[PDB]
């Protein structure tokens, strides 16, 4: 998970870095600075985390690459609504025992928390109204509320 | 054409039995309802509903009451087929036991389907041939095998192209 700059005086712990909401990993941190967009930054991991699956389990094979092409549309600015609930309910359904093994949690670890932190970079992609049907002719639609 | 089992005057006849026919309708059920003499009087029976069992045997007795030339129109899917209604106490269609001669798809017919069935009967009693009187010529009538309306009208059918989009009223 990414953490903030408040967060960098917790030691380098197991305990300390899990307590904070992410863990200790490797411990080879990685520093992002202020002209790095977070929308592209996980879109980026997401194309390797969605890439590198070993097309086993469902919600990792099939559901990281939603993440990857929601995630494309919002750095696009071609956002719409209900994609930053589609990537929230992506995170909370490929979290520890969903999936087969631990790839598809540490995929959407950075994800839940860039939408956690700098979540108005992720609304800032949203400029579209929501649309996946197009008119058919001889049909009303029926109009849902 | 073909029939199955001097000239003027039989036209004639036959031209006084099409502009002039008194019908009998059978109530039946809904199709009666939707389309709107004694049996001795009436030439045309007209069933138009479901022929259930309990009053096939009145549909049958009101028949043979009528006299000669009897025609029958079936109104409907249910006087037709017996329709929607495969069911136990239904029969299967008014031709299973008494003679039809125009058949009306719908449930119900429009009234206008009446009025078309009363045209076709209308030729259909033009170009037949019944016998003149009782001791002099042959006595037996002859249905004409008449060009299926549906073969007749097929070429205009099929050419439709667009119909109106159902969205409107
Ligand atoms: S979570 Fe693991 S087992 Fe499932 S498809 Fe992804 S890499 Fe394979
Ligand atoms: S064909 Fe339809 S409308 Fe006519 S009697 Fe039967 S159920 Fe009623």
């Amino acid at each position: 998970d990414f953490l903030t700059e408040a967060h960098l005086d917790l030691p380098m712990e197991f305990e300390s870095i899990g307590k904070a909401g992410s863990r200790l990993g490797t411990a080879l941190a990685m520093a992002v600075d202020h002209e790095i967009n977070m929308v592209s930054l996980v879109r980026n991991l997401e194309e390797f985390f969605a890439r590198e699956s070993c097309g086993w389990c469902t919600p990792c094979r099939d559901g990281l690459p939603w993440s990857v092409k929601i995630l494309r549309a919002l750095e696009r600015g071609e956002g719409q609504p209900g994609d930053i609930e589609t990537l929230e309910q992506l995170c909370r359904f490929l979290g520890p025992g969903k999936t087969f093994c631990a790839h598809a949690p540490g995929a959407v670890e950075p994800l839940q928390s860039a939408i956690k932190y700098f979540r108005e970079e992720f609304e800032a992609g949203i400029k579209q109204p929501f649309s996946n049907t197009h008119l058919i002719n001889g049909i009303q639609p029926n109009l849902l509320k | 054409m073909d029939y199955t089992l001097m000239g003027k005057l039989n036209d004639m006849v036959n031209w006084g039995r099409k502009n002039s026919i008194w019908p009998y309708n059978f109530g039946l059920s809904c199709c009666y309802v939707e389309m709107v003499a004694s049996p001795r009087q009436a030439d045309l029976m007209v069933v138009a509903g479901t022929c259930f069992t309990k009053m096939a045997p009145v549909i049958q007795r009101l028949y043979d009451q009528m006299l000669e030339p009897k025609w029958v129109i079936s109104m409907g899917a249910c006087a037709n087929s017996g329709g929607m209604y495969d069911i136990y106490s239904v029969v299967q269609g008014v031709d299973k036991f008494i003679p039809v001669d125009v058949y009306i798809p719908g449930c119900p017919p429009r009234p206008e389907a009446y009025m078309q069935a009363l045209m076709l009967l209308q030729e259909s009693i033009g170009k037949e041939r019944r016998p003149l009187s009782w001791v002099v010529g042959d006595q037996g009538v002859y249905r004409a095998n008449m060009q299926s309306e549906r073969e007749r009208k097929r070429g205009e059918r099929i050419a439709v192209t667009n119909l109106r989009t159902p969205d409107e009223i």
